[PDB]
């Protein structure tokens, strides 16, 4: 994590439009049509079997909230992620049994969904800020893993 | 491999991209060069600032490279050929930084093209891209 | 794209692995556990402890995987087509770890095969590796 | 780092056996020869056609030797790989336009000649300690860029 006050402020201003329950499915159905192996995870959520089977999954809306919620909240606490994301970094590696490869399949997902929810207002300079942010939260993520 | 219907995914979401592909590719590499500064060691002797003529003038060059391999997408590795041997024997970038680019061409796409972006095109045009690279990279040993 | 000297170092080296190809499919796995931790997320119903038979006995599958490649290196695609459909379709490990595993057999090839472990075959070996990981994930998406 | 004492001490009393001079003209090398897009760099060392015009390249090995020297010198700074290798960041960056993601093949590489030379001695977990060092020393190399 090196974000210029510039950059935060940046991050911040935007994160301020997004609806998370809306952004949250969005961008993980898109991860599990994109990257379809990710799937491996959800087998107890039903049909994936197609775009429209993922995108539309209620199980996969409620989860993809959860994610992004979690996520919203990594954001007011950009000065430590390792310490937000401890508990979850343990669950992720201990209970779940997530490669934190997944991570970042994530958040380069959620950057291509900022893009495509923003348009021209997701500037190349926005897209940096975004970049730094994803990464520190898939490494704060994977910390605990052992 | 590429189905038909990400065939007609990528044939559909590039034909809408049309007389725009060259903004398209210069923007995607401006947006490569903030998020991912190591890519600029490739470029030490363009100016990178913005409006630079130089990052147009190669952002039109990609962006005809793209819509080629889209015009043959059933002989790409036959119509890149050429791009493939400059790449192996004379740029040498490392392979690494074709997911860097891929990325940055997919965010502006999605930027751009909002009807379009839905998540099998999305899925095709990743798809897609990991080919062309993937293609270009195929001469390097 | 494997040459004739590649498909030759290959076979060569590994006809020198004989009757220990299966203790070093394990000492493999067993560096791959320690130097990436983040690959044990695919065992959790092994016992991962040093000299795990659940270790051990997977080591040998992967050896003899390694084998039946090199004795069909110029037909891979074919001589792997079900392991590839387990990984693609079952398994779902994710792509990356493909080189870390890679990487690990070649530092065990390296400790045991000394006077083999030439540079031309450590760049076969290497390339050979790549193609095997090219073809387990080519059936992904 | 991230090394453990123990970790510290296995890292430390391999190196100690190590003749750089050898070492550091071979990880060059094999470099070169593996990941044969590294020679972008060396164009004005020569014959770099063949492995063996490679590995005989007095060029090559004198350049391994720096490489390995300084290398060297930063295992006696594992507690600040950042400010050890500041300078030299800076310089790969500005003055080389190095790709970082070099420093990572080489690592590899070098990790690869260690078990090569030390055979039974390069152990798993001498391994793994190992690993921690050449993406700590990868990672402080990269951190300048801009
Ligand atoms: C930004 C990154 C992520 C955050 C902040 C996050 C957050 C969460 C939270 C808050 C939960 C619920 C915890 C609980 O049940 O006590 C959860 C569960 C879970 N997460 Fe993550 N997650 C992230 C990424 C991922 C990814 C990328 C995957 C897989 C590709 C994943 C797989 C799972 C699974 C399988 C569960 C359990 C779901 C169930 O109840 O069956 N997570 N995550
Ligand atoms: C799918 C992705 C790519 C495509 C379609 C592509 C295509 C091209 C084309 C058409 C050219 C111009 C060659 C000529 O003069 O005719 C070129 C040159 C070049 N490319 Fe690639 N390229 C790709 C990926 C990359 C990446 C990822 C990098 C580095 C980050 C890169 C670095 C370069 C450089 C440095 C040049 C030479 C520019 C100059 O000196 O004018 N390329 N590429
Ligand atoms: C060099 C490339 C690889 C080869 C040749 C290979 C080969 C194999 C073979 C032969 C099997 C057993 C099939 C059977 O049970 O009939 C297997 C299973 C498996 N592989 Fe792959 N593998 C490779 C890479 C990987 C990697 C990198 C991972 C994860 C990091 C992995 C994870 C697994 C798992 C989790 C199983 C099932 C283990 C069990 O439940 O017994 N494989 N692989
Ligand atoms: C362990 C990682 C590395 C270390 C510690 C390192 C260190 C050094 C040192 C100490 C110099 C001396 C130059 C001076 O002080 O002016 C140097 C130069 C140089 N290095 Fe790095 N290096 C590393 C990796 C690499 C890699 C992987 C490459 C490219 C494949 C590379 C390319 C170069 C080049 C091209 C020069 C200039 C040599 C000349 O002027 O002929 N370095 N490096």
């Amino acid at each position: 994590m090196h974000l210029t006050p510039e950059e935060k402020s940046a991050v911040t201003a935007l994160w301020g439009k997004v609806n998370v329950d809306e952004v949250g499915g969005e961008a993980l159905g898109r991860l599990l049509v994109v990257y379809p192996w990710t799937q491996r995870f959800f087998e107890s959520f039903g049909d994936l079997s197609t775009p429209d089977a993922v995108m539309g999954n209620p199980k996969v809306k409620a989860h993809g909230k959860k994610v992004l919620g979690a996520f919203s909240d990594g954001l007011a606490h950009l000065d430590n992620l390792k310490g937000t994301f401890a508990t979850l970094s343990e669950l992720h590696c201990d209970k779940l049994h997530v490669d934190p490869e997944n991570f970042r399949l994530l958040g380069n997902v959620l950057v291509c969904v900022l893009a495509h929810h923003f348009g021209k207002e997701f500037t190349p300079p926005v897209q940096a800020a975004y970049q730094k942010v994803v990464a520190g939260v898939a490494n704060a993520l994977a910390h605990k893993y052992h | 491999v590429l189905s038909p219907a990400d065939k007609t995914n990528v044939k559909a979401a590039w034909g809408k991209v049309g007389a725009h592909a060259g903004e398209y590719g210069a923007e995607a590499l401006e947006r490569m060069f903030l998020s991912f500064p190591t890519t600029k060691t490739y470029f030490p002797h363009f100016d990178l600032s913005h409006g630079s003529a130089q990052v147009k003038g190669h952002g039109k060059k990609v962006a005809d490279a793209l819509t080629n391999a889209v015009a043959h997408v059933d002989d790409m590795p036959n119509a890149l050929s050429a791009l493939s041997d400059l790449h192996a024997h004379k740029l040498r970038v490392d392979p690494v930084n074709f997911k860097l680019l891929s990325h940055c061409l997919l965010v502006t796409l999605a930027a751009h093209l909002p009807a379009e972006f839905t998540p099998a095109v999305h899925a095709s045009l990743d798809k897609f891209l990991a080919s062309v690279s993937t293609v270009l990279t195929s001469k390097y040993r």
